[PDB]
């Protein structure tokens, strides 16, 4: 946009905000430019930049496989294809914007995984609980994690549980030490 | 098994690794960014040395000047960070060594999970590996049990260990290992009467 | 797939998930909204007069509501000078200017120089002197055939 | 997002970063790191025990109540009393993590200091387990270490009668048990208005939870602070790259854009650092919450003031944003009397 | 003294950032080391309880 000589790029949306008369540009905490007025029509616009919203890409190792998932936090899925302006974009990224593996989580918008109703350990990691795993035709599935087994103690107040036998571990710990001495 | 596990996954010293791989990226990245221009009109001293009188030249060279000390001094915070967490990671080290392999720990989990009974420890590249034995209890087993024992009116608590009946008759055992044996005066003390 | 490979700047990547750096959208557009004006600007007025002030006494005169279509100058006009200051010449034709005025006078042309930001001398000193922090063009040209 | 944060849509400011482009994969690689770093520190601290164990159906504790601090069904979210008070104290920044852009759509932007971070590439990421995960977490920990003593640690949970566990902790601390059957009564009634107590003081004070708040708090500021350091003109003509760029050309423009690629890049930096220090010192306090996890929930303490002032008989983990609450049972000396004695 | 203040302003902003830049090193420094500090001192309240 060039809007009485100041040029930029945005998204133009109608603004609620009122000027004074003597005044022309509105201004943010961070002094940039979010409300003009129309020239032909003096009608308060507001400018909001393009990208917007953050995006994360899940894959197995491309080794594997060259499925991804893609998680649009902070976008509802009815709101996919506006956000991120999906007719702009190329038909790839059209069938990510909307395809049919769309799944709403609380992380966001998750596209193209799969979601199963099963629980599992995680494997990676997406947030809110859900994490994803490339799995069996294969394909990526996103599902709650698993906290662990369920189990449940028989209590009474006059039982008690004595082991009999034993088992003698041995595990592994590891720790860094020191980290290699640089000098320049 | 130990040895076995070791000896099939390759990828089971991920914390070593990991120090191991962001030195060797951290001076890589500080290898990179001398390719930075930093607003000068070359990377290149000499190109830029070559093309420009000392006055012209001055002020690019102080780009780069800027750029390439602000690239060392990123380095050098980054690292001392580094430092810190390994150091935190040392001192952690040198504590599990005093207390599990100079000695038995009675710290919950500090070494091991189960019962500690020793430590051994393995040096391993910028680090240290500890094989912790622990004593794990299996092949628990039910019993009907009691705070105390009334015999002439008082009450008999057990010296160490707790009161088990197998269904019919009582014994005294002790709390990780089911051994009971009949209870007497010397297994138990006794206490007060009988309705407290 | 290929942003996150970007991102990374490797041809592989490891099973993760990674943030990226938004090169989906393109802009492919451009708007133009300005006032709605019609007049051309006092071009004549201005540049092309029958008499200037001196120096001393400089003549000041208020711009407003007008279209600075300055190549309407190039008929007629040469310019020795010109120099522009806050603002590159290049970009002149797609500006709305908020208060324009216009100095004009008359000075010796070994003088023209001392018409600057910073400047010293007995035209700096003594007639006009420009503020140091000024937004704004210099325009001079010979009059020899006039003045 | 370095490119949204440093040049916010402009082509040319990008064209400008891409020879600055290794500091920002840098500070992006960093960032990761402490994500990745939060979500590690609360597995350690909440995720050491991987049964989950059911709070059992009938409550016979032997006149321990533990009503407060145990799930109660009846709220959707398996969380207790406290738990809920305690989440009531700290007030987070936003909750959701799903601000949608039809929110922020129009002069809600300029108004919402959310907004105006999500604009220009400041993103927060919701955390891998929910508040109901960390919540069944810790009930798993409450029903294991009330029904099973220190046994389920170890190893398998092995039950034991409440009252005979804090026997054995009697016995941890040089009281004979003894003690603990003649006052089983008493020891109850004191335990159980301990945790009135405790209740009351949360639901009292406002101000109780300073540490989390603190926290919280240092984050919005550092946002705030990134946010609003992009009104700095760093030495430039302006501090918006649309006037700069409105107003010169290209050769006279890159002056003044480089300054203040300069001066964001080194404000993103100045904030990553400040993240990574804050980080070490969160990764410190979750590896003592670990320690005190394992080493005082799981078992029973002989390291003097660990755990509490007083001899540590128990302690009991509740899940409080983004932190934990120790309730810690000690058996405190009272009542002295002078005695004569002799070796 | 010497430089007006369009070729003074210049000089002033390259002498802020380097200074700015001075102090910023030195802060970084001393929250390293006070974090340094701070695990010794939470050692030694360990130690002496
Ligand atoms: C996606 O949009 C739906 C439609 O509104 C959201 O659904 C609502 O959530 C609110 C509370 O947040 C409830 O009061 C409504 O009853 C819900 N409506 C429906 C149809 O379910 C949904 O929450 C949005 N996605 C997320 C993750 O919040
Ligand atoms: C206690 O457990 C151990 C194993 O942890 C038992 O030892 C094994 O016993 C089985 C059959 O009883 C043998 O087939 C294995 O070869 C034994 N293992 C070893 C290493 O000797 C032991 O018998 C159990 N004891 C009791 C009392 O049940
Ligand atoms: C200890 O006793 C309890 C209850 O008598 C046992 O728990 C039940 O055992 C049945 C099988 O006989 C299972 O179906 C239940 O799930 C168990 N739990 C409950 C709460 O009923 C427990 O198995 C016994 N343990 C041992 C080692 O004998
Ligand atoms: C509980 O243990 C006692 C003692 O070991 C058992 O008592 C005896 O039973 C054995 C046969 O199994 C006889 O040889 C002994 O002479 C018995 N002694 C006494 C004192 O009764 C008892 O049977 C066990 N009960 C259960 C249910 O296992
Ligand atoms: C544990 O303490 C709670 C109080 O915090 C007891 O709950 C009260 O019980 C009475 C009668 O049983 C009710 O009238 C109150 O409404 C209850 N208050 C609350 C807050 O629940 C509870 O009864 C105690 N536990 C036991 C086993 O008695
Ligand atoms: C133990 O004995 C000491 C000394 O006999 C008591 O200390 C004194 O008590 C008097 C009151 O009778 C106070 O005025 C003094 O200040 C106390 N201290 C000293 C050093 O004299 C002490 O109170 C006795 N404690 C108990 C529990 O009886
Ligand atoms: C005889 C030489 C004495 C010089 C002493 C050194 C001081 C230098 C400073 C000023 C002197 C230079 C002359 C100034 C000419 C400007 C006259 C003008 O602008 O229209
Ligand atoms: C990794 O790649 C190699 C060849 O490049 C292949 O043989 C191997 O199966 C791959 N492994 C995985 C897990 O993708
Ligand atoms: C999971 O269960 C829900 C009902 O709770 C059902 O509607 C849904 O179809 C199930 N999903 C799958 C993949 O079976
Ligand atoms: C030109 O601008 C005026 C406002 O000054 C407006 O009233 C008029 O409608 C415009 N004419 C157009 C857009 O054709
Ligand atoms: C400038 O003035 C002269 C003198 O009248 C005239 O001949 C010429 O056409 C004028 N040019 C313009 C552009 O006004």
């Amino acid at each position: 946009f060039n809007f009485n000589g100041l040029t930029g790029t945005g998204v133009l949306t109608e603004s609620n905000k009122k000027f004074l008369p003597f005044q022309q540009f509105g201004r943010d905490i961070a002094d940039t430019t979010d409300a003009v007025r129309d020239p032909q029509t003096l009608e308060i616009l507001d400018i909001t930049p393009c990208s917007f919203g953050g995006v994360s890409v899940i894959t197995p190792g491309t080794n594997t496989s060259n499925q991804v998932a893609v998680l649009y936090q902070d976008v509802n899925c009815t709101e996919v294809p506006v956000a991120i302006h999906a007719d702009q974009l190329t038909p790839t990224w059209r069938v990510y914007s909307t395809g049919s593996n769309v799944f709403q989580t609380r992380a966001g918008c998750l596209i193209g995984a799969e979601h199963v109703n099963n629980s599992y350990e995680c494997d990676i990691p997406i947030g809110a609980g859900i994490c994803a795993s490339y799995q069996t035709s294969q394909s990526i599935i996103a599902y709650t994690m698993s906290l662990g087994a369920e189990n449940s103690v028989a209590y009474s107040n006059n039982s008690i549980a004595i082991p009999t036998n034993f088992t003698i571990s041995v595990t592994t710990e590891i720790l860094p030490v020191s980290m290699t001495k640089t000098s320049v | 098994k130990i040895q076995d596990s070791l000896s099939s996954t390759a990828s089971a010293l991920g914390k070593l690794q990991d120090v191991v791989n962001q030195n060797a990226q951290a001076l890589n990245t500080l290898v990179k960014q001398l390719s930075s221009n930093f607003g000068a009109i070359s990377s290149v001293l000499n190109d830029i040395l070559s093309r420009l009188d000392k006055v012209e030249a001055e002020v690019q060279i102080d780009r780069l000047i800027t750029g390439r000390l602000q690239s060392l001094q990123t380095y050098v915070t980054q690292q001392l960070i580094r430092a810190a967490e390994i150091r935190a990671s040392a001192n952690l080290a040198a504590t599990k060594m005093s207390e599990c392999v100079l000695g038995q720990s009675k710290r919950v989990d500090f070494c091991g999970k189960g019962y500690h009974l020793m430590s051994f420890p393995q040096s391993a590249p910028h680090g240290v590996v500890f094989l912790h034995v622990t004593y794990v209890p299996a092949q628990e087993k039910n019993f009907t049990t009691a705070p105390a024992i009334c015999h002439d009116g008082k009450a008999h608590f057990p010296r160490e260990g707790v009161f088990v009946s197998n269904g019919t008759h009582w014994f005294v055992t002790q709390r990780n290992f089911y051994e009971p044996q009949i209870i007497t005066t010397d297994n138990t003390f006794v206490s007060g009467n009988c309705d407290v | 797939l290929s942003e996150t490979k970007c991102t990374l700047k490797s041809f592989t990547v490891e099973k993760g998930i990674y943030q990226t750096s938004n090169f989906r959208v393109q802009p492919t557009e451009s708007i133009v909204r300005f006032p709605n004006i019609t007049n051309l600007c006092p071009f004549g007025e201005v540049f092309n007069a029958t008499r200037f002030a001196s120096v001393y006494a400089w003549n000041r005169k208020r711009i407003s509501n007008c279209v600075a279509d300055y190549s309407v100058l190039y008929n007629s006009a040469s310019f020795s000078t010109f120099k522009c200051y806050g603002v590159s010449p290049t970009k002149l034709n797609d500006l709305c200017f908020t208060n324009v005025y216009a100095d004009s006078f008359v000075i010796r042309g070994d003088e023209v120089r001392q018409i600057a930001p910073g400047q010293t001398g007995k035209i700096a000193d003594y007639n006009y002197k420009l503020p140091d922090d000024f937004t704004g063009c210099v325009i001079a040209w010979n009059s020899n055939n006039l003045d | 997002d370095c490119t949204m944060y440093i040049c916010g849509d402009s082509t040319e400011c990008s064209n400008l970063l891409l020879q600055y482009g290794s500091f920002c994969t840098q500070l992006n690689r960093a960032l990761t790191g402490i994500a990745v770093e939060q979500d590690k520190n609360t597995q350690e601290v909440f995720a050491q025990v991987k049964q989950i164990y059911k709070t059992p159906p009938i409550k016979d504790f032997g006149g321990f109540n533990f009503s407060q601090i145990l799930p109660d069904p009846s709220k959707p979210s398996k969380r207790s009393f406290i738990e809920d008070l305690l989440f009531n104290k700290v007030t987070l920044a936003d909750a959701g993590f799903i601000k949608q852009y039809g929110d922020c759509l129009g002069d809600i932007a300029a108004r919402d200091l959310i907004c105006a971070q999500k604009f220009n590439g400041l993103t927060v990421l919701p955390p891998l387990l929910t508040d109901e995960m960390i919540a069944q977490y810790t009930s798993a920990l409450l029903a294991g270490t009330i029904t099973s003593g220190w046994t389920f640690g170890a190893g398998a949970a092995l039950q034991i009668p409440f009252a005979m566990q804090m026997a054995y902790r009697f016995n941890g601390i040089g009281v004979t048990q003894n003690v603990l059957y003649e006052n089983q009564k008493l020891i109850a009634n004191q335990f159980n208005s301990a945790i009135g107590k405790i209740q009351d003081s949360l639901s009292s004070t406002a101000s109780a939870l300073g540490k989390l708040q603190d926290v919280v708090n240092q984050n919005a500021q550092a946002l705030n602070t990134l946010v609003k350091q992009l009104s700095s003109n760093f030495g430039a003509i302006s501090s918006v790259l649309n006037d700069i760029l409105s107003r010169l050309d290209k050769v006279e423009a890159e002056v003044q854009i480089d300054r203040l690629i300069t001066g964001r890049l080194q404000s993103l930096q100045t904030y990553v650092t400040q993240q990574l220090i804050r980080a070490a010192e969160i990764r410190a306090s979750a590896n003592l919450a670990a320690t005190k996890m394992s080493e005082c929930v799981l078992g029973q303490s002989k390291r003097v003031d660990f755990c509490g002032k007083g001899y540590h008989l128990m302690s009991f983990p509740q899940s409080a944003p983004h932190g934990v609450v120790f309730l810690h049972v000690t058996y405190v000396p009272a009542q002295e009397k002078n005695f004569t004695t002799a070796p």
